[PDB]
């Protein structure tokens, strides 16, 4: 399909990889005894390996000639769960972190001892700001509009 | 020998003179600051370039500046 | 400018260039740099104050 | 004198004699006075 | 296979290029 | 203790050994010499250029002579795929009998030639050891010409003035038209006249060239306008190079792709290429104004280029006087262009091999690519260093400013913080995520579950490959489609040759790529961005910063500003070059590692080894380095030795020089001055040695000198060890 | 701190080790006193140290020291 | 580092190993220390390159953590 | 317990607690839904 890849559900090398891993795990399982915790752990390993391979097969995942899932990150929504949705999730979380950090910096920057409140965090104010970051996309595009997001010329510059 | 220049931002706090390890700087009368004194560099032939003088300078970007130049047995700190 | 006034540093070779400081005292004598300004941010040498000329400081409204 | 004797004539010549004379000249030059 | 005459005259011409090199070297001064 | 640094009285008065060290390292900085004028500067640079070109020509003549005398060029002509080219003979008295026997080739111990000169000279039509001797003779004559010119232009009546040196329009017209176009025209003349018949078995030498027609019709179609006649009857697909079997009569053709036998570009293709380039450059060489009232005045062109809305300030008004009066701006521009050009040479001479039987010479392919990429990195770092030098010592803010507003160059110092911050952001972004994906693959594969690897298909780059005709990724885009206008347009000119070459598994033309290629390309991008960040930061911050707002008053290269203000180690612009050299070496190492591993897997046939193991770091460490280092380290063992013994010795030598660089970089001065003082006391207080005393007081190397020496050791060891590894691994793995 | 470290070592020998199995077969069982939780596929680190045990092989020689001390039980 | 390298190679090459029932001593490496530890190339090849095989081939096995720590320590 | 709570509000203790909590919920997500190469949706 895309880039010459093929779905992993029809990739023979993918099933060969699964079979080889299961065979190695079973051979390891053979050298232990009865329902002893080592055998239980190896059986859990086998079950998890089978579940992971089955989930990857039924996941709209494209496999190359090596039988490994390749990620299609050109931007198409068909393979949108590989990069685009995790990209949105990370952008949300990281914007949350950056927004709460910036808000805390600007909030304790207007107190008597701004530097003290950076090594000794005001946990009440920190908790107040941190749970308010869920609106960071909206807060950012409400502070940029008001001109409160960017400094203009009070920023310092070197000699040249 | 290195070159040492004094600039009128001098506040005459004498910290440069009392930090020179080779007696290069001295305090001379002046009328450009409250202390009425300014640093001078009349013995730059003994300047070693250690820059202790400008480590003790409190003015914003220094009032004593050391420009390293030609080397001499005195400026290289050679006891041999 | 006077004691307690807020000024912007116009000296380019300054750790507080384009920044705002608080005037501690403006000397009335014939010194070259009478304006003494105190800043909240220490420079690279650790000091937080410096003497500036009358044309190197601009009062903030 | 064949052409195959040229390496044995030249390699010692260059790689030993030229360093010696070059060192002599360079040392004399850099140790001069005025 | 090149002859002795071919190598010899190439060596002689190389010498001439060497005398031209020191003349340029000395003209670029001490 | 005097008279050695004739150009510097300040150094000549130094009583220490520092005078000798600094005399070497400041000999070519003519602008800093005592009693210095601009006219003398340009004249000395001109003479030095002449001497340099003479050196280059002498080096080429030496290569030609040594191939003609001690090589096996004539034997290699008759069997280019089995006979290994010989560079020159070996006479080393330290050889044992075993070393003599192992290095013995034909009549004397000799070195295989990895420069690819055999294929290059064979392609351009050389078939005899007397053709090489003629070339060596002619090149020594040219070297003599250049040395005579260099001497002449220092004579009183022949020394050019500043106006002649700064005559931009004349030099551009002549350089472009004459140099580029006319040299391409002469090269097309040689290509056709000599090379084309020599590839077809007809000898065209310096005797029968006024009587052997390069084309049967003989200049009639050119004047008649029937230029298609020179393309009729090209070389067939069964043509044996250097022989008349299956040859043709055409001299200028479009064929595309490679020769079916030599697996290299068609000679008629390259002749046509050089003819087109010659015409284009000769035309473009008439642009600028000279004594005949027509042309361009580049000052006016630069001044008139200000966007009307206004986003580049006042435009390029002050750039003409800025560039003309600065030799470091021009040097930086030339070095950047040369670096890009040699990167292009490296990237195209492996994908599109231009010389006969060079594709099957794997060691020379690897050596050429590595050599040109390292030269490219050096040239780029030099361009940025000279830009920084221009900022320090040649940049004038007044010239680049008109009534407060700043021109296009002066505005680069206004948003310098923005530029540096965004370079830092890109570098951190790429490094964080490339290392994250690589370490994720490392951990996931190590835990025995390679299916959980993050493998991103390089769809953007595969899209480009499909656009050029590669039907491997099922894109059907531009030239992978037979119905697209891009394909119908050239279906009769060069697609059949181009498609037959791009869609071939044995070529290096557009090598198939996978997730490993994606990750390594991102690593390369990170290296480029970080090297650019260091160099741009050093260039822009050269004139000053917050830690040193008067850095321009201390020059381009100074040790520091002292321990005050928190510490100012490596604060000069020279130190930025010094730090960026490590990153350039690392980036070129990544590029060359990627190229060499990809091509080793391609040549050996186990391309699946790269496609699987290149996604994680341990894959690289185990399957490239550890795997291919086995032939190299066994160049000599307690049992014997091979012709690869010299490469193992060079491997160890490079490691040793690298670690001596580590000495000079980690341990700084001050620790070496006191030790030297102890040694001085020991010498002064011992009998039978008091009779001998130094003239220059022995002192430790200066901080900047120590940084330079450590960098030189680091770089020399790096280059030597990698050259030894790549060459020995290719030779010992691929027969 | 040192006493806490020693207490941790002895606790791992008592609870997460094959010391009893190693006592009966010192020459064929590899000493292991740290088992690894089964997360993110890291359970491969639990090696076949012998004695019906899975874990990381121990190179600190605590098993031999405990045997020299006469410790025969966990 | 040199001391521990000397110890490791010398022990593996000339002390440690197995003893056959008839009394024949076979070592881990095979006595290569005596003749190949006298050159830097010998140390590079017969010790570093040779005994680093287990570290680089540890991926997928229970010693994979050692390969990961090898790479991380290089980093 | 007025200065002890202020000590717990210091940068190292707060960073250690936050990173321990963060690693904790990451590890537990990866335990309950292991081997997640793509988005679950
Ligand atoms: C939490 C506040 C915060 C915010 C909003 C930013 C924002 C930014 N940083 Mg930054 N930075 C921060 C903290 C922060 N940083 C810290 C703590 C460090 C020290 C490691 C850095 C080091 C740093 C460098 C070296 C660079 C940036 C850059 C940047 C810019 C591009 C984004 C980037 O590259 O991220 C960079 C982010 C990191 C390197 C990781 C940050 C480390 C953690 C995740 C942040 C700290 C969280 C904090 C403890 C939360 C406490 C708040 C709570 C008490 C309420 C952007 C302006 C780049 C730039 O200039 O581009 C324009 C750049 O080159 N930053
Ligand atoms: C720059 C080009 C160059 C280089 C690197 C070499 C390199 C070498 N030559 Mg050589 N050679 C060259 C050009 C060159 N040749 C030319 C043009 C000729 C024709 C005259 C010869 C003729 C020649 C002979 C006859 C022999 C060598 C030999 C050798 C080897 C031992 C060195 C020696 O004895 O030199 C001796 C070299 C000469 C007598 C000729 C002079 C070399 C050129 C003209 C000078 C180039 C100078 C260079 C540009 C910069 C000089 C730097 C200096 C100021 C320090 C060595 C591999 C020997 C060999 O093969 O041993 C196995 C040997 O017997 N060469
Ligand atoms: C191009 C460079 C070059 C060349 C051509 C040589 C050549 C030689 N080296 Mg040498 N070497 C060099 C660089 C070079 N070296 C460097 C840079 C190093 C340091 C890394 C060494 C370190 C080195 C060592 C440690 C040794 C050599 C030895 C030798 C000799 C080989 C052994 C042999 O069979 O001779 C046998 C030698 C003889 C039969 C006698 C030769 C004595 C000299 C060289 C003859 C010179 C004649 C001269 C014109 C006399 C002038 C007149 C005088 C009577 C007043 C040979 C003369 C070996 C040797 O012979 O030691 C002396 C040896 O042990 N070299
Ligand atoms: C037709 C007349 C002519 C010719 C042939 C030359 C030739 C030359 N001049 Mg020159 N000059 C001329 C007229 C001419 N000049 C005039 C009229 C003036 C006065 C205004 C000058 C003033 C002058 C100065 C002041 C200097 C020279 C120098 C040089 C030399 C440059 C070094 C060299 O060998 O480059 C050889 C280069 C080539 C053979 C071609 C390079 C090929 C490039 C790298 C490939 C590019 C291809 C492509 C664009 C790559 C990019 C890919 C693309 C997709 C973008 C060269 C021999 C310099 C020198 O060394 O002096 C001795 C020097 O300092 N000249
Ligand atoms: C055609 C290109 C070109 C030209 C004309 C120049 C010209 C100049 N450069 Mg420049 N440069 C270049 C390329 C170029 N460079 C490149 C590519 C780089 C990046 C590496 C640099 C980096 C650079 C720096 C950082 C500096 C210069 C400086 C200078 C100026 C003085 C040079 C000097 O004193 O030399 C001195 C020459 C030496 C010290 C000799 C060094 C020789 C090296 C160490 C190699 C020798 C070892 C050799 C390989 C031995 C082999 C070992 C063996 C065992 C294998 C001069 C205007 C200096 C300056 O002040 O400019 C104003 C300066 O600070 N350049
Ligand atoms: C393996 C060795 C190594 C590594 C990892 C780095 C990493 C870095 N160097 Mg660096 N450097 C090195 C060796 C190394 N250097 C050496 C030997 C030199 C010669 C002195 C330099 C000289 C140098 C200069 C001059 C500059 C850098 C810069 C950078 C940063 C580039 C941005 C980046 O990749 O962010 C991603 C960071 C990483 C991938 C590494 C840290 C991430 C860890 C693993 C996080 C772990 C958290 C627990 C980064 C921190 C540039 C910089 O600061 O850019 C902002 C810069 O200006 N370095
Ligand atoms: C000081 C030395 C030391 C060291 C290095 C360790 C290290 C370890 N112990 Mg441990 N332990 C120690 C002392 C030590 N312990 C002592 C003194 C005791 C007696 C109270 C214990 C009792 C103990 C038990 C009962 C368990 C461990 C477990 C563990 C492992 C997982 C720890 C974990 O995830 O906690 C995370 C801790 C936090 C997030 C708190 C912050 C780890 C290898 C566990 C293990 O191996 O599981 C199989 C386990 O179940 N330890
Ligand atoms: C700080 C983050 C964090 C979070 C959000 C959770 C969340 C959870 N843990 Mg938990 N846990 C954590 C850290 C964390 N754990 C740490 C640091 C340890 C010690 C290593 C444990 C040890 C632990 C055990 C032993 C159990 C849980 C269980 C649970 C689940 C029910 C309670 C829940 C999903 C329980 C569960 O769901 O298992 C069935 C359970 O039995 N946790
Ligand atoms: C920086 C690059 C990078 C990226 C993009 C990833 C991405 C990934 N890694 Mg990975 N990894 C990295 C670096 C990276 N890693 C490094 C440096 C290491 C070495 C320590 C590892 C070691 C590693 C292991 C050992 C494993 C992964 C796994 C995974 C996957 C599961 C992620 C997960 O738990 O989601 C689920 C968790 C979240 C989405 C957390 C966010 C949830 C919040 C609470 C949502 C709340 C808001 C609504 C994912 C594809 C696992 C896997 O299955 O691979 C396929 C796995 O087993 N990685
Ligand atoms: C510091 C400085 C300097 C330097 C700088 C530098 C060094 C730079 C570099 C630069 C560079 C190095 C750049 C590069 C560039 C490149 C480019 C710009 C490219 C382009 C390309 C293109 C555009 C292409 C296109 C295309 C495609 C893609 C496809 C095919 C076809 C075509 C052609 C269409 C100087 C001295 C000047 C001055 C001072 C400052
Ligand atoms: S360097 Fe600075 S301190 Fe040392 S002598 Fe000269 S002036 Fe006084």
């Amino acid at each position: 399909d895309i880039g010459g890849l093929n779905p992993c559900k029809d990739s023979e090398v993918f099933q060969k990889r699964l079979a080889k891993t299961v065979k190695k795990l079973e051979n390891r399982l053979k050298k232990y005894e009865e329902g002893t915790p080592p055998q239980i752990a190896i059986q859990q390993q086998i079950t998890q390996t089978k579940q992971r391979f089955t989930r990857y097969a039924d996941s709209n995942l494209l496999c190359g000639n090596d039988g490994l899932p390749h990620l299609i990150t050109d931007g198409r929504w068909s393979h949108g769960s590989e990069f685009l949705l995790p990209s949105i999730l990370f952008l949300y979380i990281s914007g949350w972190i950056g927004w709460v950090g910036r808000k805390y910096i600007r909030t304790v920057g207007q107190t008597s001892n701004p530097t003290e409140k950076e090594i000794i965090i005001d946990v009440p104010l920190a908790i107040s700001i941190m749970t308010s970051g869920f609106l960071w996309p909206f807060a950012a595009w409400q502070e940029f509009l008001s001109g409160d997001l960017i400094a203009s010329d009070e920023t310092i510059t070197t000699s040249p | 020998s290195h070159t040492v220049k004094i600039y009128d931002t001098c506040i005459g706090c004498t910290q440069c003179v009392r930090a020179c390890p080779t007696d290069v700087l001295e305090m001379v009368p002046w009328d450009g600051c409250k202390a009425g004194q300014i640093a001078s560099a009349p013995r730059t032939e003994d300047c070693v370039g250690c820059k202790r003088c400008e480590t003790a300078c409190p003015t914003d970007f220094l009032s004593v500046r050391v420009y390293l130049g030609g080397e001499t047995t005195r400026s290289l700190g050679l006891a041999y | 400018i006077q004691k307690g006034s807020t000024v912007r540093i116009l000296r380019k070779e300054s750790y507080w260039y384009n920044e705002s400081g608080t005037v501690v005292v403006v000397d009335q004598s014939k010194v070259r740099y009478p304006v003494l300004v105190r800043f909240t941010k220490v420079n690279y040498a650790g000091t937080n104050t410096n003497n500036f000329g009358l044309n190197e400081v601009e009062e903030v409204v | 004198m064949s052409l195959d004797l040229l390496p044995s004539f030249f390699v010692p010549l260059v790689g030993l004699v030229l360093p010696l004379f070059s060192i002599i000249g360079l040392f004399l030059y850099i140790e001069k006075e005025n | 296979m090149i002859y002795d005459s071919q190598v010899y005259i190439a060596l002689v011409i190389a010498v001439v290029a060497s005398v031209l090199a020191i003349r340029l070297g000395a003209t670029l001064y001490n | 203790v005097y008279k050695f640094p004739k150009f510097s009285k300040a150094l000549a008065e130094d009583p220490s050994t520092r005078r000798i060290w600094y005399g070497i390292a400041t000999a070519h900085d003519f602008e800093s010499h005592d009693a210095m004028t601009e006219s003398k500067l340009y004249q000395k640079i001109f003479a030095s250029h002449f001497g340099h070109i003479a050196i280059i020509f002498l080096w080429t003549a030496g290569n030609l002579f040594h191939v003609a005398w001690q090589g096996n060029f004539e034997a290699w002509i008759l069997n280019p795929l089995k006979v290994r080219p010989i560079a020159h003979a070996i006479w080393d008295p330290h050889f044992g009998q075993a070393a003599y026997k192992a290095f013995l080739k034909t009549s004397s111990p000799a070195n295989l030639a990895l420069s690819g000169v055999y294929e290059w000279w064979y392609t351009i039509g050389m078939r005899t050891n007397n053709d090489l001797y003629q070339g060596s003779f002619f090149l020594i004559l040219l070297s003599s010409l250049l040395l005579f010119a260099g001497w002449l232009h220092l004579q009183p009546s022949f020394r050019p003035s500043l106006d002649w040196f700064k005559a931009n329009e004349y030099r551009l017209n002549h350089h472009l038209s004459g140099l580029f176009g006319v040299s391409s025209l002469a090269w097309t003349g040689h290509l056709v006249h000599v090379a084309i018949p020599e590839s077809r078995g007809i000898h065209v030498g310096w005797d029968n060239f006024l009587t052997v027609l390069p084309h049967p019709e003989g200049l009639t179609p050119f004047f008649s306008g029937n230029w298609k006649a020179y393309a009729q009857n090209p070389d067939t697909a069964s043509h044996i190079f250097g022989s008349g079997e299956g040859s043709g009569t055409a001299i200028l053709t479009f064929l595309g792709g490679f020769h079916p036998q030599t697996k290299s570009l068609w000679l008629t293709d390259m002749a046509h290429h050089h003819l087109a380039i010659a015409v284009l450059f000769i035309v473009a060489g008439h642009m600028y104004r000279t004594n005949w009232l027509i042309g361009h005045q580049m000052k006016l062109i630069l001044e008139a280029h200000r966007p009307p809305g206004g986003r580049l300030g006042i435009g390029h008004i002050g750039l003409y006087e800025t560039i003309t009066n600065s030799l470091h701006f021009q040097l930086g521009l030339a070095l950047a262009a040369l670096g890009v050009a040699t990167s292009l040479t490296a990237q195209h001479m492996y994908a599109l091999p231009p010389y006969a039987f060079l594709a099957s010479n794997f060691p020379t392919q690897a050596a050429l690519y590595t050599h040109h990429q390292y030269i490219a990195g050096f040239l780029m770092v030099g361009a940025f260093a000279h830009g920084a030098i221009f900022f320090v010592r040649d940049y004038d803010p007044a010239v680049n400013t008109r009534n407060g507003e700043k021109n296009v160059l002066a505005r680069m110092l206004e948003h310098k913080e923005a530029i540096i911050s965004h370079l830092s952001w890109v570098s951190l972004f790429l490094g964080f995520h490339t290392l994250g994906i690589y370490v994720h693959n490392d951990v996931v594969v190590a835990f025995g579950q390679p299916e959980k690897q993050i493998l991103v298909e390089p769809l953007f780059a595969e899209w480009i490959q499909a656009a050029s005709g590669k039907t491997l990724y099922n894109f059907d885009l531009l030239l992978a489609s037979s119905n697209s206008p891009a394909s119908v347009a050239s279906s009769q000119l060069w697609l059949p040759g181009w498609l037959s070459a791009i869609n071939d598994g044995k070529n290096s033309l557009f090598l198939p790529i996978g997730p490993g290629d994606f990750l390594v390309h991102h690593a390369i991008a990170l290296g480029l961005h970080t090297t650019t960040l260091i160099l741009v930061k050093g260039a822009l911050d050269a004139r000053g910063s917050k830690l040193m707002p008067d850095k321009k008053d201390f020059g381009y290269s100074f040790p520091c500003d002292g321990p005050g203000r928190g510490g100012t180690c490596d604060i000069s612009a020279w130190d930025a070059f010094y730090l960026a050299m490590f990153w350039m070496l690392n980036t070129i190492g990544w590029v060359t590692f990627y190229w060499h591993w990809k091509h080793l897997t391609l040549w050996q046939g186990n391309q699946v080894q790269f496609n699987e193991s290149s996604n994680y770091i341990m894959g690289w460490l185990r399957d490239y380095l550890w795997l291919n280092s086995s032939p190299l380290i066994n160049g000599y063992n307690p049992f014997g030795m091979n012709s690869l013994s010299v490469w193992a010795w060079m491997f160890l030598f490079g490691h040793l020089v690298w670690a001596t660089g580590f000495m000079f970089l980690i341990s700084w001065r001050g620790y070496w001055q006191e030790l030297i003082e102890t040694i001085v006391w020991a010498h002064e207080r011992t009998p039978l040695a008091n009779l001998v005393r130094w003239k220059d007081k022995p002192v430790a190397l200066s901080i900047v000198q120590a940084r330079l020496v450590g960098l030189a050791h680091f770089t020399i060891g790096y280059v030597l060890t990698y050259a030894a590894f790549v060459i020995a691994s290719t030779i010992g793995k691929l027969g | 701190v040192i006493f806490l470290w020693l207490s941790g070592m002895h606790f791992h020998g008592a609870y997460f080790s094959n010391y009893s199995a190693w006592l009966t077969n010192p020459t064929s069982t590899k000493p292991s006193a740290q088992i690894v939780w089964p997360i993110v596929g890291q359970e491969v680190l639990n090696a076949d140290v012998g004695g019906n045990f899975q874990g990381i092989q121990i190179t600190s020689g605590f098993f031999q020291l405990w045997r020299a001390e006469g410790i025969t039980s966990e | 580092s040199i001391v521990i390298f000397h110890f490791s190679w010398k022990m593996q090459s000339d002390v440690w190993g197995t003893v056959s029932p008839t009394g024949a001593v076979s070592h881990i490496t095979g006595g290569n220390f005596a003749q190949s530890s006298i050159t830097i190339n010998g140390w590079l090849r017969d010790f570093l390159w040779s005994q680093a095989a287990q570290v680089v081939q540890s991926y997928g096995s229970s010693l994979s953590a050692y390969g990961l720590i090898f790479l991380g320590a290089h980093f | 317990m007025k200065d002890f709570l202020k000590y717990l509000s210091t940068a190292p203790v707060l960073l250690t607690a936050w990173l321990t909590f963060t690693a904790g919920f990451v590890i537990e997500i990866n335990r309950f839904y292991p081997d997640a190469l793509t988005f679950p949706f």
